[PDB]
RNA sequence: UGAUAUUGAAAUUGCUUUCUAACCCGCACCACUUAUCGUGGUGGGAGACAGUGUCAGGCGGGCAGUUUGA
RNA sequence: UGAGUAGCGAAAGACGGGUGAGAAUCCCGUCCACCGAUUGACUAAGGUUUCCAGAGGAAGGCUCGUCCGCUCUGGGUUAGUCGGGUCCUAAGCUGAGGCCGACAGGCGUAGGCGAUGGAUAACAGGUUGAUAUUCCUGUACCACCUAUAAUCGUAUCGAUGGGGGGACGCAGUAGGAUAGGCGAAGCGUGCGAUUGGAUUGCACGUCUAAGCAGUAAGGCGCUGAGCUGUGAUGGGGAGAAGUUCGAGUCGUUGAUUUCACACUGCCGAGAAAAGCCUCUAGAUAGAAAAUAGGUGCCCGUACCGCAAACCGACACAGGUAGUCAAGAUGAGAAUUCUAAGGUGAGCGAGCGAACUCUCGUUAAGGAACUCGGCAAAAUGACCCCGUAACUUCGGGAGAAGGGGUGCUCUUUAGGGUUAACGCCCAGAAGAGCCGCAGUGAAUAGGCCCAAGCGACUGUUUAUCAAAAACACAGGUCUCUGCUAAACCGUAAGGUGAUGUAUAGGGGCUGACGCCUGCCCGGU
RNA sequence: CUACCCUUGGUCAGGUUGAAGUUCAGGACUGAAUGGAGGACCGAACCGACUUACGUUGAAAAGUGAGCGGAUGAACU
């Protein structure tokens, strides 16, 4: 059987990474709700 | 003219194909060449826009030149060839001079051709000239409608237009569709009909040899459920069940006008297709 | 320079190759070029060639505590002719 | 689909018809510029129409909110 | 509690000798067994230290454990040439000005980013517990710099520009060479104990890049071309013998590898840009011949990688791209047995109850069973003969239905290569021998007569429906004159289409053959 | 993951048949060579999932055994 997560760096970078996030007004909101409520890892 | 096939299957039973002995050349000139990516009916949002598209084989696009502006400047016709991307056939014109072109070869030609500003060359198949010069009765092909383009109307297979009457500023045309409209004095056109006539008579047999021509297959409205197509369900067959055949986006899809109302080109048509 | 941080001596690759080549942890930003400069202005030697390998942080965790080592640059230089001392 | 604003001239009698500057050109060339974007300039075509704004009438299960008694 | 109950996750282990406080299980050895188009060698993604050595046995390991992919403590990854960057560009993404848009923002030109592709200089051997075109040994090639340079000066340097080239589908053959394989000459090791024999039994039969030549074929005397031959190489490896000595031959066969997307054919008409070669705009003023010396940065490099290390909650019968792929048998990468090489499955010992699962045989009968011949039996390969109705002339069809096959020995044509002998593939026919059975095992169509549906190949409900449903090639109606209609978006902007009525969208029917009747109240 | 598309790559042991076309002998058409066509045939990899048994507090939140279908294409990846 062949499961959903097929693991891949460039992938997993290039649509939840940082710079994929700060590209956005969305995702900069998504990064200031994180760092508000003190998460240790901001971003994938 | 076509060939047609033995049945050695089903399948290529009643299964036609032209026949290429027209097409005199089996590489295009290199220069006029450029890519072309397909689309399968794709917008620039990445949206499904036009339907049944997508698929097929790689084409590479001959630059045609349908402006067929020079000064008389004489050209010979060395090759037929094929163009994958429209039904006509080609043909690569070189200049006196040093030039390469694709015309989009009518009917009968190997000769050697003019570009026809004004009362230069003469009417014979392949010249190119205004539509003040060419006299009534001529078929046209790859006429113009605004002066300096590139012709546009009656570009197709076997396609030609007749010059009717005229009034010095707009010429009669009565199109390939039994649309008689008028147009303009100083727009090119050339004389004969666009080659290649047998292309409407071959039966491309199997539903792969369409499906490599990039059509995807159309499924029917009346076997769609309720919220994708009007026709929508029903237990068992159902018929058409509604005043007027519909569109899967909720048209009446037969019999109806969708001509605008105000355009600028309604002083141009003399008489609807019939 | 000092662009050279501490002398790597361990079982076997760093003295069983050591009687021609010498191992130095050296700063994790800098290139081999610089290595060969500050060996060669340090120990006052003439350097025929020099390797480098970065190495991984890895994960010692001790006492419930998590934690990585650092991660290091592995130099290793080809000395011509000169020794270096010290030990 | 109408009235109206952008919206001008002339004839003849508000319906009509002609013209050019408004407006429009997925027209041609030129310059920014060793860019099928755009802007500007020059011709052409169209021309007070189209498009756009407010107002009104009609069509409109394409879509929506709902009712469908005891 | 259920209860000392179900389970303990596909598979062959045995014994000896150890270590040990303790051994079915850990180590070593011998035998045996399993895979072997793979349970073997190598690599991309992924994981991210699981890699190695010393020590350990609390928890984990479906039992045990002295062991470990677990714990503790120290170690391990080496590049001018390998993959990526300092080169190019598809799709896509982003986009200075710009266009549009309540705001946010959207689209987009020049530009830029972006390999899965294009271009690009290094090979063979050796070594440790852990690296290996990286380290070392030998022999190289490429880019740049410094001191000479032979010979200089319209000599040279050229574009961020013009041109060429790069540059491309699919299929089918025939061919050239070579990898590999196989058999006999040199090799070296043995020459037995069970009857026998020494024309005996084994295992080996090598070697690169680069640079000098020449070279099947290919296209237009030029360009490009696998392979060969010389050195490279007194070297390195080498079955073995006593640090040193040690052979390297023929004959055959031959790819799916390379010449080579070559050549022919075909139709569905098959990327781009750079490196590269040139052209003059423009620079105007060195050496590419040669002599040596110097210079060459960043990133990955450990280990798993059909898996106990990835995705599946697990040391989970599942999923996971490409790569090499030996012998006997054969069309063959099928089948059976083995090679290289690797594993024996992380609970066992008894006894051989009912019952359940997997498997084998069965008197007489032969579908009588049953929703129904479901399941299982049977046919099954190669050669020869023979084969109906019907038909769209193609087919049906492997129709159906029969017969043959093992070994030995005689005699005769044969194919290839070949000085010749010699090998390899092949047959004929006939005389014999054996058996219950001769494609003696494994692998390998049940067939026919009718009827309903759908013409056909295809597609469909990931996980209760694979069909008569959908698609279809064909038919017909209808809208659309090009800023086309239709569609997405409020708009800009796009698709349609870089297309144009032999074209484009939509509705119905569904190959082919014969046809497709009537009514316009209403809507 | 799954549906569809786009751009650039890769894989499909072996065998069977024998269309057009051409070449020859005749006399438009015949026969023999050649040719290698096909959503052709058989059949491994590969991709599916028809039947049926087993499993169903499973080895596995969809699998295993035996058979079964496509296997040059509307292919799979």
């Amino acid at each position: 059987v062949k499961r959903t997560y097929q693991p891949n760096k460039r992938k997993h970078s290039k649509v939840h990474g940082f710079r994929k996030r700060m590209s956005t007004k969305n995702g900069r909101k998504v990064l200031a709700r994180r760092r508000r409520k003190g998460r240790k890892v901001l971003s994938a | 003219a076509i060939k047609k096939y033995k049945p050695i299957t089903n399948g290529r039973r009643n299964m036609t194909s032209l026949d290429f002995a027209e097409i005199t050349k089996t590489t295009p000139e290199k220069s006029l060449l450029k890519p072309l990516p397909k689309k399968a009916g794709r917008n620039n949002q990445g949206k499904l826009t036009v339907r049944h598209h997508g698929g097929g084989h790689k084409r590479q696009y001959r630059v045609i030149d349908f402006k067929r502006n020079k000064d008389g400047i004489n050209a010979k016709v060395d090759s037929i060839q094929y163009d994958p991307n429209r039904s006509a056939n080609i043909a690569l014109v070189v200049y006196a001079d040093g030039e390469k072109r694709y015309i989009i070869a009518p009917k009968g030609l190997e000769v050697g051709q003019i570009v026809e500003s004004g009362a230069e060359a003469d009417i014979k198949v392949g010249n190119a000239l205004p539509l003040q010069n060419i006299p009534v009765g001529t078929v046209v092909h790859n006429i113009e409608l605004k002066p300096g383009k590139g012709g546009q109307i009656a570009r197709s297979a076997g396609a030609s237009a007749q010059v009717l009457g005229k009034e010095g500023k707009y010429v009669l045309i009565r199109l390939r569709s039994g649309e008689v409209r008028m147009i303009l004095s100083t727009c090119r056109a050339t004389i004969g009909q666009v080659g290649n006539l047998q292309h409407e008579l071959v039966n491309v047999g199997k539903a792969g040899r369409s499906r490599w021509k990039g059509i995807r297959p159309t499924v029917r409205g009346s076997v769609m459920n309720p919220n994708d197509h009007p026709h929508g369900g029903g237990e068992g067959r159902a018929p058409i069940g509604r005043p007027s055949p519909m569109s899967p986006w909720g048209k009446p899809t037969l019999g109806k006008k969708t001509r605008r109302g105000k355009k600028s080109s309604d002083k141009l048509i003399v008489r609807g297709r019939k | 320079r000092d662009i050279l941080k501490r002398p790597v001596i361990t079982e076997k690759s760093s003295e069983a190759m050591a009687e021609d080549k010498y191992t130095f942890d050296v700063d994790t930003r800098v290139n081999k070029t610089q290595v060969k400069m500050a060996v060669e202005e340090i120990f006052n030697v003439k350097v025929a060639s020099v390797n480098i390998m970065n190495y991984k942080p890895k994960k010692k965790r001790m006492g419930r505590y998590q934690g990585y080592t650092n991660k290091r640059r592995k130099a290793i230089v080809t000395l011509k002719e000169g020794s270096i001392d010290l030990f």
